[PDB]
């Protein structure tokens, strides 16, 4: 049987936080460093230089993976 | 006379279509000439 009528109370209070960084916050990315560059030199076939901005250069790359190429002040 | 083949490479990741046109050429007896000039920002807004 029932004697009563009430209301319901309850705690919900959150006082702990907790939160976990899911997985993919610390995935690893490709960063690069990142100049002006000068001058470019292509060469598979056939030898083709652009050129950009004409300075004295104080850095020169070298890539070989398919066509070789030669970026300057990269 | 053994006229020699040249397979044409397509755009790659790291091979972009201008790249491909400008430093490969599938004809060759245009192997071998020389080399080439061009400009990009600067030397171009003062060469043209």
């Amino acid at each position: 049987m029932f004697l009563i009528h009430f209301v319901h109370y309850k705690t919900i209070l959150q006082k702990y936080t907790f939160k976990f960084k899911h997985i993919f916050l610390s995935i690893d990315k490709y960063n690069s460093l990142f100049f002006n560059i000068s001058g470019i030199l292509i060469w598979l076939n056939i030898i083709h230089i652009n050129i950009i901005l004409i300075k004295y250069s104080f850095f020169i790359l070298i890539n070989n993976f398919e066509y070789l190429i030669i970026l300057i002040s990269t | 006379a053994k006229r020699r083949v040249i397979v044409p490479i397509h755009p790659t990741p790291n091979f972009p279509a201008h790249f491909i046109k400008s430093a490969f050429t599938t004809d060759p007896l245009k192997e071998k000439q020389k080399a080439r000039f061009s400009s990009g920002g600067e030397a171009m807004r003062e060469v043209q």
